[PDB]
């Protein structure tokens, strides 16, 4: 009698474990992905203050040869 | 007959056939052998590991390095290691097949001399050559002038060339490399908590390193953010399990190839050599250099290295030039790509050392014109 | 016996089905980070060229000026 109930819970027991394993696989899908963008995104934030520096100095001498130039 | 190109490198052994795009089998450089004493009879366990069967076998082995510092230590494990690329994992008889190598620059004579005696005597190759890594990794990028970075695991080193024109009296060598970087990840992960002795777990350490540091591009400013927020940790996750955390040890590590007084050595950081060497050059080819920076090496793969590199080098440089950094995707295979590309041109065909031409003018031909 | 077991995996179900809620829970969370680190780099490489025209026509009329001092 307990039998059939055995069978099910294995069943289903298979089939919660392949349902988190499939979760797991995206979670690091996902995790891997989120970090690549982190860090892609990081480094392009700091090519951004640098290029900010860049163009601020860029018009402080482009002003101070214009009064140079007057 | 096609020409073969093997790179053995110091910690990673990369070799395949000419013309190839990329190398056909790369594998650490590890011999191993067992510690313990075994007790089921019949399994006729071999003496001797090499390459990655050592790795999967690593809680019973031991690992010992035949390179230390691009120079080769121990004879008799470098030809089984040269022994295992010829016949396992590339699976041809080298008895016809020349043999281009790499070698890094300023190192004794004798290294040379005894590879070529190996090389000659123990596999008899038809012919063979040696060059140096940093011409091969400008080779690669399709560049020909340039200063070029080739930071590996055993040796780093910058060599400024000029339209083809080596300029060797502004070559300079830094011993500090991915295995001390290794070493000092190892020595400042105990303050967590963490301790690594075995020479099993510097593979961990090792993994640790590759997959999860990375450099800052300001260094006081990530300690006093580091300080304050969280969002720096991350958990790795060790072979048994037994999840760690990370925080400052994440970017501390990289920091010692621009500080290198972290470990005690008395030279400056990279940032800084590689300013002096092309300051050691003339004055009409700094332009040049200065836009032609070429990176190599697997120690080059820090993310956000170029970054730093460059802010630093522009700190230095005057601000009338432009600096710019070459990282193509492909840094760590830049040098074999280099050995390939320079083993199929036609005009290289006749600047192999022969067999009969070595057994005339002896293993002092190599440092002769074929260089 | 076979009762024990049952249990124990049952309550092993249990557990590793709220670490897959948890799972659902970190997936949801990093796809959002995800998607605003998509929206940061589009913003930042849709202005990476601005700035750098800005700065390329700033040096443009640095040099125009130079040369007219001289
Ligand atoms: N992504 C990475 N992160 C950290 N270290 C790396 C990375 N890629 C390569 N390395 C380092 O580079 C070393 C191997 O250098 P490699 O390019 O194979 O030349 P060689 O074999 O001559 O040292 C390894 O010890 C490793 O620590
Ligand atoms: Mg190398």
């Amino acid at each position: 009698s307990l039998q059939k109930k055995l069978k099910g819970t294995e069943d289903e027991l298979d089939k919660y474990s392949e349902a988190l394993k499939d979760a797991q696989e995206k979670l690091e899908l996902a995790e891997k992905k989120a970090t690549d963008a982190e860090a892609d995104v990081a480094s392009l934030n700091r090519r951004i203050q640098l290029v900010e520096e860049e163009l601020d100095r860029a018009q402080e001498r482009l002003a101070t040869a214009l009064q140079k130039l007057e | 007959t096609t020409a073969l190109v093997c790179d053995n490198g110091s910690g990673l052994v990369k070799a395949g056939f000419a013309g190839d795009d990329a190398p056909r089998a790369v594998f650490p450089s590890i011999v191993g052998r067992p510690r313990h004493q075994g007790v089921m009879v019949g399994m006729g366990q071999k003496d001797s590991y090499v390459g990655d069967e050592a790795q999967s076998k690593r809680g019973i082995l031991t690992l010992k390095y035949p390179i230390e510092h691009g120079i080769i230590t121990n004879w008799d494990d470098m030809e089984k290691i040269w022994h295992h690329t010829f016949y396992n994992e590339l699976r041809v008889a080298p008895e016809e097949h020349p043999t281009l190598l790499t070698e890094a620059p300023l190192n004794p004579k004798a290294n040379r001399e005894k590879m070529t005696q190996i090389m000659f005597e123990t596999f008899n190759v038809p012919a063979m050559y040696v060059a140096i890594q940093a011409v091969l990794s400008l080779y690669a990028s399709g560049r020909t002038t340039g200063i070029v970075l080739d930071s590996g695991d055993g040796v780093t080193h910058n060599v400024p060339i000029y339209e083809g024109y080596a300029l060797p009296h502004a070559i300079m060598r830094l011993d500090l490399a991915g295995r001390d970087l290794t070493d000092y990840l190892m020595k400042i992960l105990t303050e967590r908590g963490y301790s690594f002795v075995t020479t099993a777990e510097r593979e961990i350490v090792r993994d640790i390193k590759e997959k999860l540091c990375y450099v800052a591009l300001d260094f006081e400013n990530e300690m006093a953010t580091a300080a304050s927020s969280s969002s720096l940790e991350k958990s790795y996750e060790l072979p048994d399990g037994q999840v760690i955390t990370i925080g400052n040890e994440r970017f501390r590590c990289p920091e010692t190839l621009f500080q290198p007084s972290f470990i005690g050595m008395e030279s400056a950081g990279i940032h800084e050599t590689t300013y002096n060497s092309i300051m050691k050059c003339d004055i009409d080819i700094r332009k040049d250099l200065y836009a032609n920076n070429v990176l190599s090496g697997g120690t080059t793969m820090y993310p956000g290295i170029a970054d730093r590199m460059q802010k630093e080098i522009t700190a230095l440089a005057p601000s009338t030039m432009k600096i710019k950094i070459i990282a193509p995707p492909e840094r760590k295979y830049s040098v074999w790509i280099g050995g390939s590309i320079l083993a199929s041109l036609s005009t290289f065909q006749q600047m192999w050392i022969s067999k009969q031409e070595y057994d005339e003018a002896g293993p002092s031909i190599v440092h002769r014109k074929c260089f």
